[PDB]
């Protein structure tokens, strides 16, 4: 079965550049999604709706929209763009997985979706916009899990 | 090759005569005693301490090297001196806390 | 065991200034004064071998052991302050900035009248005994003015001083009792030496370089 | 931004620099042969000539052609391209008036010299303060020698002699020892050290010398040998060689000035010295902050590392508490020491009774538990014996003479008398404290006035620095409040706390259930507590 | 609006070891300059219509000129143009059972004068302080407690602010005797260590500082009789 | 009780609660008495008003043997949530993993030093690659990043094919004049000394050796030229300005030389590596490795950026 | 990473490292071992030690 994690995937569209998107997969199996447009345009898919506003969603988390945007890299980009459970119930292996893809100090121990790590998948799904990411092979073995 | 006591500026009269006693009121300042203990102390201020009786030897925090005293000499702490105090008899001494200047 | 003994002369005469400053207040600031300090000076140095072989640079970085100065720090300081000012004044007068010392003062201050009244200013709200100096930064490669209380010098926090002025109160009360605004502007209109400053900047440009370099087009 | 303002930025900051590339003919014919494309004919002048190029006999064709020999033209391979800078022409400000005055850090330390001499040596330096009129130096030259003094340095020269002496083959051997490998900037030894040259001692910062370059180091500078087992060294980075490589050159000789004198054991580099004779300062930007040092295996304490070297302190992290408000410390060391062996000595006594038969006999000063009794070995850890909780019990021996039996004998006579007195009355004895504790709370008195006394101090040491304008704190050792990041907490202002969605989960971090479990165990019933109160104020109301 | 108060003896002619015109420069210089700066920084401020050591332990810009005029006149008022030589009274007691003599004493407020290198002001002062932080309270309190310090004091700094009670001061400020005379500072501490120091000012302020200290020792008590009842 | 106590983050409170419920009385037994009223202690350490804080204390035993008698007193200590301590002052006694084990500097005791003689017998630890520090000026306004150099990136290429302290200048009087410049550039010395006085030529002076005596009198064999008094030998020598040297070098500092270059007939250069270091007789080249991109590819970094292995440096788009 | 010439000197983009090359070029991987330096070692590890 597939491993917990953050997963990067692209996708190009028929006309225009191509877009990028993360996917958070949690050990019951939820699907917090993020999506690049043309612009920055950094939106969820959790909603069925067109899309979701990601400083709404680290508001809510609980930032102040000043420490986000002090902490994250590439702040100009992020500034100018103007169920709970399950979705962070990340396994000890979801928490490993996450803290490589994205560099994290996180403890192994707090096995919880924490906006720190919204925001690193923010700052990346943005850097894989100017060509500094890679995308992550779903069928590679690191990436499944053994029951 | 250097002793410890130049690199941490800590300044030591061995063997001082009875006339410099008499000044800076050494007879007049307060005592203070201890048997066998470690004293770890942060110095916020300079401390000149008369060692009378016992033998204290001080290392400083990290460093694998200590510092001996002996019981005819006049030793002053630098500010923000950092160190542990050990002691393996009786040790009497009178200390006198200085601020900027004398 | 005495070393740093000599008295330095002035490179003017005792009585060259005597229009602005009478000879007797020189008189009694560097033969009172200064003498008094070199003295204590030497006695100092020849008690300890340690600081008796070092520069007077050094031995002033050194004895302020960064923030505790030692008991040499206080007259090495003086000697080498008072040295500095003797050498900062000259027997001419002084209302112009030099050519290379000007494009600084434009540079960062962006005037020699705002330099002057930044200057009177600092020299004025100063309370007590110190000095005032003129440096270059190594740091940020730009000119600054700084305050130092009783004897401390920028040499402490690797800085070069341009120029110097004595805001203790021996060096003016003799002449003016207590007008130190009177004091400072006959120091900034009459007693100053800018080709002495100038010299000093250049040879401090070979410490730290106030330019641009060429970028070669590759 | 534009092209010229990037490619200045990357020369300012990254060091960027068109260093000059020594191609092979197949090399340079890639180069220049992509730029067209991909299997079409090369029309570029530079592209054929390159593909001509790509055999000998066209080389050799063109050397025979040029005229040049085929060791020129292996140089002219090696030719450095683009803008050339003028040649450097020295200027003079004046005429040069010196003086030859010893060292004022002659004496070396750990070596004696007579005081009488050295007093001699040490008087040029008041001599040395003395002004020369330079402009008029030419009228009063005079041309006649032997007549100039200089008993002084002479005698300088000669314990110097006298120490080198003494001393060359000591430091020979401390060099191999200590460093494996020559390097420039260390001692010449072993075929290299040719005798008459020139120790450390014998230099001292602001000597004019003369030398030449042996060694030029991109990153680390230029080396000049000025006649002695250490080499000088002119500071000289990476970005400015490539305008500071046509004005100095390996073989060159220079003029340079000492401006710092160091150990060559705690430094790379004994001397640094600046080029008078070049004077190349226009020239230099990248500057040392700090000189360079060696980091050796005897080193184990960063903080005398740094003390040694002058450079900052280690820096940590700024507590945000402030000394001068803060609760004194009364608690003093001795205190443990005395109180476990205060209950040795009243263990012991009251075993003593236990056993009349093992006390008599054996006098109460005098007595040994054991011969081979060690305080290591008492020392150790034991969590077999469990009633409610399991935790290693520390074990102390006390020593036998440390206790002091007699007056713990009298204590308890007197005391046991008091009681069987008080019965009689009708009445429990108490006795409020004894004699060691008295001792004890005297310690923490004392302990407590000392630190006092140092809190009183410091107010007064706070006030002169402030109005001085000295600092407070050690500069550098407190300087980081946030900069550096990625710093985990859980402050949950890098948002490292967990999510403020309504925290219910707990069972995985911070589980409460063990706690309120065994509070349920203690205490089943959960009810208003009737009388809440702390434990002191408890036990003074009991007292008043 | 403080005002400039004038010295008890006669200024022009009260001492020929100080000369009216030196008097007359100095006082009225520094007097005037510091309560105007002041008069002027603490107008229409909450500062007003307090005493000088409200704002000393108050202050900030309104500190480095209250402190001096404060210490200008205390210097002022702690000199008459007679009496000097030896102090009597309790003011010997405590001297020679603190510093062990009057000799002793008095080359100590010398040496501690001497060494003040710059501008400061040197005090004698009977120590009643009283901490805000931690175990300040002495357990097993006596006499002794309370003790004689000769302290300096860099420029514009009072031991007011450290709860210490100031009983006598030297100006050791370069107006005081550079002008006056020649500038060996030795000279004129030893002659205020001679002929100006008057004792009868600081024997009534001993007694002040002993009749604060009891009011403080009695408020203590009271507190703790709130508390018992 | 004592008279002088400190103060401490744990605090003990004594809570007293009613054993049953109001208004529901229980079955009282014959054989026990029921109780009424009862009381409990509790530990709760000090809590901030700003940051909650739990008590985490632990309880070890603590016995001391005097002739095989066992003390039965467990002391008990809180854990401060501190990591660290404030000052030293303020710290507590022990600081350390095992408090037998003596390899600690601090654990081992003063007057016996055996545990700390130990500790220094120790050899030190493998980690430092033994090399040189480079630093990166790029990374340098921002986190700092460090190179290593050692003798596996460096080597040196092999054979390719007086002087001393003269003296300490002396102070001038005429102090307002050039003359502490012991020289002037040629490209600084326009900012600083108007040419007015340098107009004619040659007007500054030549290099002259002016030698003082104790005594102060100008002494050299030439009234006014060029000859140098050696220090050691106090006889007169001439430095050679020109030294009669007539060296080409055929390697400059810094040059990237790429492999089967060929120097020379005898030598080819090799490593494909700049030149760090150029001695009288020696080159030392510092390891390097060349990749031949071509027009329309993306370079992944910038210049001083450190490239770990298996980075992505240049991405090609061939076409199929 | 070391490139002379027929390299651009400004990214493609505002943010990033990718850089454009207008001609061909060589790029240069000068060798070394990169270490991870906190702020604490700063201080006492310095240029050329
Ligand atoms: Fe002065
Ligand atoms: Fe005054």
């Amino acid at each position: 079965l597939q491993s917990p994690g953050i997963y990067y995937r692209s996708e190009l569209d028929h006309n225009g550049i191509s877009v990028y998107t993360g996917t958070i997969i949690s050990d019951w199996g939820g699907r917090s999604e993020l999506e690049i447009d043309r612009k920055a345009r950094i939106w969820a898919r959790v909603s069925r709706k067109q899309k979701i506003s990601i400083l709404v969603l680290s508001s809510a988390m609980g930032l102040n929209l000043r420490e986000i945007l002090e902490n994250v890299c590439y702040p100009e980009i992020f500034l100018s763009f103007l169920f709970f459970q399950q979705r962070c119930e990340l396994g000890r292996i979801g928490r490993r997985n996450m803290n490589r893809r994205l560099n994290l100090d996180i403890p192994q121990n707090n096995t919880f979706l924490l906006p720190r790590d919204i925001l690193a998948a923010a700052d990346h799904l943005i850097g894989l916009k100017f060509g500094m990411g890679a995308l992550d092979d779903m069928n590679h073995l690191k990436n499944k899990r053994i029951r | 090759e250097k002793p410890l006591e130049e690199l941490y500026n800590v300044r030591v009269e061995r063997n001082v005569t009875k006339d410099r006693l008499m000044e800076l009121g050494v007879p007049r300042w307060s005592m203070w005693k201890t048997g066998k203990c470690k004293l770890p102390w942060d110095w916020h201020v300079d401390q000149l301490v008369y060692i009378e009786e016992g033998e204290v030897r001080v290392v400083p925090e990290g460093s694998q090297r200590f510092m001996q005293f002996v019981a005819g000499d006049l030793v002053r702490y630098p500010k923000w001196f950092e160190a542990d105090l050990y002691f393996n008899d009786f040790y009497q001494e009178r200390y006198s806390f200085r601020a900027y200047g004398d | 065991v005495f070393a740093y003994y000599g008295l330095k002369t002035p490179p003017y005469k005792l009585d060259a200034l005597e229009p602005y400053m009478s000879q007797k207040m020189l008189e009694v600031h560097w033969g009172e004064h200064h003498r008094s300090y070199v003295e204590a000076l030497n006695k100092q140095l020849e008690k300890n071998d340690i600081l008796y072989g070092c520069t007077m640079e050094e031995l002033i970085k050194v004895t302020y052991n960064n923030g505790n100065p030692l008991p040499e720090f206080s007259d090495a300081a003086q000697v080498w302050n008072h040295d500095f000012f003797w050498e900062s004044m000259q027997p001419g007068g002084g209302d112009m900035p030099k050519l290379g010392l000007l494009q600084q003062i434009e540079k960062d201050f962006g005037s020699f009248t705002n330099f002057r009244e930044k200057f009177t200013e600092a020299a004025l709200a100063l309370f007590g005994s110190g000095w005032i100096w003129l440096v270059l930064k190594r740091e940020e490669k730009r000119l600054a003015i700084v305050k130092t209380s009783n004897a401390v010098n920028p040499l402490v926090w690797n800085d070069i001083p341009l120029i110097g002025l004595d805001l203790w109160e021996h060096a003016y009360y003799l002449d003016y009792k207590n007008d130190k605004a009177k004091y400072v502007n006959v120091f900034m209109n009459h007693l100053v030496s800018w080709d002495a400053a100038l010299g000093r900047m250049a040879r401090a440009q070979a410490f730290v370089n106030l330019g641009e370099p060429k970028i070669p087009v590759a | 931004e534009s092209e010229e303002e990037a490619r200045r930025k990357n020369w300012v900051d990254r060091g960027w620099a068109p260093w000059e590339e020594i191609l092979s003919p197949e090399a340079n014919f890639a180069r220049k042969s992509l730029n067209e494309g991909e299997e079409v004919a090369l029309q570029s002048p530079e592209a054929i000539e390159a593909f001509k190029m790509l055999s000998p006999n066209y080389r050799k064709k063109k050397i025979s052609d040029m005229g040049i020999t085929e060791d020129e033209y292996y140089a002219k391979q090696f030719e450095i391209k683009g803008e050339i800078p003028e040649p450097l022409s020295t200027m003079w400000a004046g005429p040069l008036v010196v003086r030859h005055v010893p060292p004022r850090d002659w004496p070396p330390r750990g070596w004696e010299v007579d005081k009488k001499e050295l007093e001699f040596i040490r008087e040029t330096h008041k001599l040395q303060s003395v002004r020369v009129d330079y402009d008029k130096v030419e009228e009063m030259v005079k041309m006649e020698t032997d007549d100039m003094g200089l008993d002084r340095y002479k005698m300088f020269l000669k314990q110097y002699n006298e120490w080198v002496a003494a001393n060359k083959d000591r430091l020979e051997k401390e060099s191999y020892k200590y460093d494996q490998d020559y390097y420039p900037g260390r001692r010449k030894r072993g075929k290299d050290y040719q005798d008459g040259m020139y120790e450390l001692p014998f230099y001292y910062p602001g000597q004019i010398c003369a030398g030449k370059v042996t060694a030029i180091h991109l990153y680390q500078g230029a080396f000049v040998d000025i006649g002695g087992v250490h080499d000088g060294w002119v500071p000289i980075k990476r970005n400015d060689w490539y305008w500071i490589r046509h004005h100095i050159k390996v073989g060159m000789h220079v003029i340079v000035e000492i401006l710092a004198k160091r150990d060559p054991y705690r430094f790379r580099f004994p001397i640094e010295m600046r080029f008078i004779d070049p004077n190349i300062d226009h020239l230099i930007f990248n500057r040392f902050d700090f000189a360079p040092i060696f980091h050796r295996d005897e080193d184990t304490n960063l903080d005398e590392l740094r003390r040694d070297c002058g450079r900052q302190p280690l820096p940590r992290k700024d507590p945000g508490v402030k000394v001068e408000e803060e609760p004194l410390l009364s608690n003093h060391p001795y205190v443990d020491k005395l109180w476990q062996i205060h209950n040795a000595e009243q263990m012991i006594l009251d075993d003593m009774e236990a056993n009349p038969v093992k006390y008599k006999g054996k006098n109460l000063t005098e007595l040994t538990d054991d011969e081979d009794f060690d305080e290591e070995n008492r020392i150790e850890y034991s969590k077999a014996y469990y009633k409610k909780a399991l935790l290693p019990k520390m074990i102390t021996k006390v020593s036998v003479k440390e206790l002091d039996l007699e007056a713990a004998f009298a204590e308890r006579q007197h005391h046991n008398k008091l009681r069987m007195e008080a019965q009689e009355r009708g009445e429990v004895y108490k006795i409020p404290k004894l004699r060691r504790n008295i001792e004890m709370d005297e310690y923490d008195f004392i302990h407590w006035r000392r630190s006092l006394e140092e809190r009183e101090a410091m107010l007064r040491d706070i006030s002169c620095r402030r109005a001085l304008g000295l600092p407070l704190e050690e500069p550098g050792r407190y300087v980081d409040p946030s900069a550096f990041g990625k710093d985990q907490y859980d402050p949950d202002s890098p948002l490292y706390r967990y999510d403020y969605w309504g925290e219910p989960k707990n069972s995985e971090k911070s589980k409460q259930e063990r706690m309120t479990d065994v509070h349920n165990k203690s205490i089943v019933g959960k009810g208003t507590v009737w009388y809440e109160m702390a434990y002191e104020d408890a036990v003074k109301e009991r007292m008043q | 609006k403080f005002e400039l108060m004038p010295p008890p003896y006669p200024m022009n002619a009260l001492e020929p070891h100080m000369s009216h015109t030196t008097f007359e420069y100095h006082w009225g210089k520094h007097h005037r300059a510091y309560v105007d700066n002041l008069n002027k920084q603490i107008d229409g401020t909450e500062l007003d219509g307090m005493t000088l050591e409200d704002i000393i332990l108050i202050t900030l810009p309104p500190f480095n000129n209250a402190a001096q005029a404060w210490n200008h006149q205390f210097f002022w008022e702690s000199m008459k143009p007679s009496g000097g030589g030896k102090p009597s009274g309790e003011l010997l007691q405590l001297i020679n059972r603190d510093f062990g003599s009057f000799e002793a004493f008095v080359k100590e407020f010398k040496a501690a004068a001497a060494t003040q290198f710059g501008s400061g002001w040197a005090w004698l002062a009977y120590k009643a302080n009283r901490l805000n932080v931690g175990n300040t309270s002495n357990p097993h309190p006596t006499d002794e407690d309370k003790k004689l310090v000769v302290v300096k004091t860099p420029n514009a700094v009072n031991p007011l602010v450290w709860d210490y009670s100031p009983l006598l001061t030297i100006d050791v400020w370069e107006h005081a005797y550079y002008l006056d005379f020649r500038n060996r500072r030795p000279d004129y501490i030893s002659i205020f260590m001679e002929k100006l120091v008057s004792w009868e000012a600081v024997s009534s302020r001993l007694e002040v500082a002993k009749a604060k200290a009891a009011e403080r020792e009695e408020e203590e008590e009271r507190k703790k009789r709130e508390k018992e009842e | 009780p004592d008279p002088l106590q400190e103060r401490d983050n744990v605090q003990l409170r004594i809570v007293n609660y009613i054993l049953y419920g109001n208004g529901k009385p229980i079955r009282g037994i014959s054989d026990t008495s029921i109780q009424l009223v009862r009381t409990c202690l509790v530990l709760n350490w000090n809590q901030d008003k700003k940051s909650s804080s739990c008590e985490e204390a632990r309880a070890s035993f603590v016995e001391i043997r005097t002739n095989g008698l066992i003390r039965h007193f467990l002391r008990i200590n809180l854990v401060k949530s501190p990591i660290s301590y404030i000052g030293k002052r303020n710290d507590p006694s022990g600081s350390g993993l095992l408090s037998d084990n003596g390899s600690d500097c601090t654990n081992i005791n003063p007057f016996s030093s055996i545990y700390s003689y130990s500790k220094a017998k120790i050899q030190q630890s493998i980690n430092q690659p033994q090399g040189t520090i480079h630093t990166l000026l790029n990374r340098n306004k921002e986190c700092q990043s460090l190179i290593i150099l050692s003798a596996a990136n460096c080597s040196r290429m092999g054979p390719f094919k007086s002087l001393g302290p003269l003296g300490t200048s002396l102070p001038i009087e005429n102090f307002y004049s050039s003359y502490h410049l012991i020289t002037h550039n040629q490209i600084l010395v326009t900012n600083y000394l108007q040419l007015d006085n340098l107009k004619q030529t040659f007007q500054v002076i030549k290099f002259k050796y002016y030698l003082m005596d104790e005594n102060g009198k100008i002494f050299n064999p030439d009234p006014c030229r060029n000859i140098i008094l050696n220090p050691f030998n106090l006889n007169w020598y001439f430095l050679h300005h020109n030294y009669c040297e007539e060296t080409s070098k055929i390697i400059s500092l810094g040059q990237f030389i790429c492999e089967n270059v060929c120097i020379a007939k005898n030598g080819p250069p090799l490593k494909s590596g700049q030149v760090i270091l150029v001695q009288v007789d020696s080159i030392v080249i510092r390891s390097a490795k060349p990749y031949l991109a071509t027009p329309g590819a993306t370079v992944h970094g910038h210049y001083g950026e450190t490239l770990y292995e298996g980075d992505t440096l240049v991405t090609f788009i061939y076409e199929k | 990473m070391h490139w002379s010439t027929d390299v651009y000197h400004a990214p493609e983009f505002t943010y990033g490292n990718v850089h454009l090359l207008p001609k061909t070029s060589h790029l240069w991987i000068l060798l070394g071992r990169p270490c991870r330096s906190s702020l604490v070692y700063l201080s006492i590890h310095k240029d050329q030690d």
